[PDB]
């Protein structure tokens, strides 16, 4: 209700 | 010579994430090109052979370097590539092709969803072309939406990851959503890879002036468009640079969204970064927290 949290990952080569 | 003519596609596919005819780039997937290739007898050292990939791809993702892997027979190193400009993989043989007779070779290159050029969700055609001989995928493209509330929306994604210098770039999105929000602080850290004794990131702050339904889906930000980012960098006092690459910033009225660009550096020996963007907003308290990682991959 009052904190929402996520996230991601980029992909590249290495 | 160009000797292009002189390769045959065998065997070539392109497939999605795990088999599937899906990517999801926020989840750090990407697609595969695999070649089972012949080549003519008679060839040198030197001579050399092109294929192109469309333009909704690149070998390379948020990485800066520009490699491809080696065409090998078991150890012998049979040709090196070089990726050139519009989509073009050079590949060019060693000394030690001479002479040889019914030469074939596997390559498998990592194929990533280019955010610049595929902006939304969507259906992708991905093509490989070698000889007009056409390799070709269909492939569901998806990306995340950020986290949101009732009064904003942030969003964020690594542009670059640079190895060879320890450097990496990260865009970050503050929009507002329903309702006002004052006494905004966004804080960006570096949750694995900060540098203590290192230097202050370089920040730079840009009212978006477009309409949010043009925000590309996939995160990316031409900051150089003048048009679409107005730069108000020096207008905020209001902003804290770290020498261990944390920054805070403070928005006094989110009327419209801001996009914080970073270019910092990284503690060497990390192998990959994780970068935290928060949000902290007053309607009228909440918070908002982004991660940014990193999924690498070789060839």
């Amino acid at each position: 209700q009052q904190h929402h949290l996520g996230g991601a990952k980029q992909a590249g080569d290495v | 010579t160009d000797v292009t003519s002189k390769v045959t596609v065998e065997i070539g596919s392109i497939e999605g994430h795990n088999n599937t005819n899906k990517v999801e780039p926020h989840a750090g997937q990407r697609a595969v090109l695999k070649y089972k290739l012949k080549f003519e007898n008679g060839l040198h050292q030197g001579d050399y052979f092109d294929f192109t990939l469309s333009n909704n791809v690149n070998t390379h993702g948020v990485s800066t370097a520009r490699k491809v892997p080696e065409i090998k027979n078991g150890s012998v190193v049979m040709a090196t590539g070089e990726v050139l400009e519009g989509g073009k993989i050079r590949y060019t043989f060693t000394n030690d092709i001479e002479d040889k007779v019914d030469v074939t070779a596997e390559l498998e290159i990592n194929l990533f969803i280019d955010p610049k050029t595929v902006q939304t969700n969507g259906n992708q055609t991905i093509t490989s072309t070698l000889n007009e001989e056409q390799t070709s995928k269909e492939l569901d493209v998806k990306y995340k939406d950020g986290i949101g509330n009732y009064y904003a929306n942030l969003n964020g994604s690594i542009e670059t990851f640079n190895k060879a210098n320890n450097r990496f770039s990260h865009v970050a999105f503050i929009k507002p959503n329903n309702g006002k929000t004052t006494s905004v602080t966004v804080t960006g850290t570096l949750m694995k890879g900060s540098n203590q004794n290192g230097n202050q990131p370089k920040v730079r702050i840009f009212e978006y002036l477009g309409n949010n339904e043009d925000i590309a889906k996939s995160v990316y930000a031409n900051t150089t468009d003048t048009s679409k980012f107005k730069e108000v960098t020096s207008n905020m006092g209001n902003l804290n640079l770290q020498n261990n690459g944390s920054y805070s910033l403070n928005i006094e009225n989110l009327d419209k969204t801001y996009v914080v660009h970073y270019d910092g550096e990284y503690l060497n020996g990390t192998d990959e970064v994780d970068f935290r963007t928060q949000m902290v907003g007053h309607p009228e308290g909440y918070t908002l927290t982004w991660d940014n990682g990193l999924v690498l991959y070789s060839n």
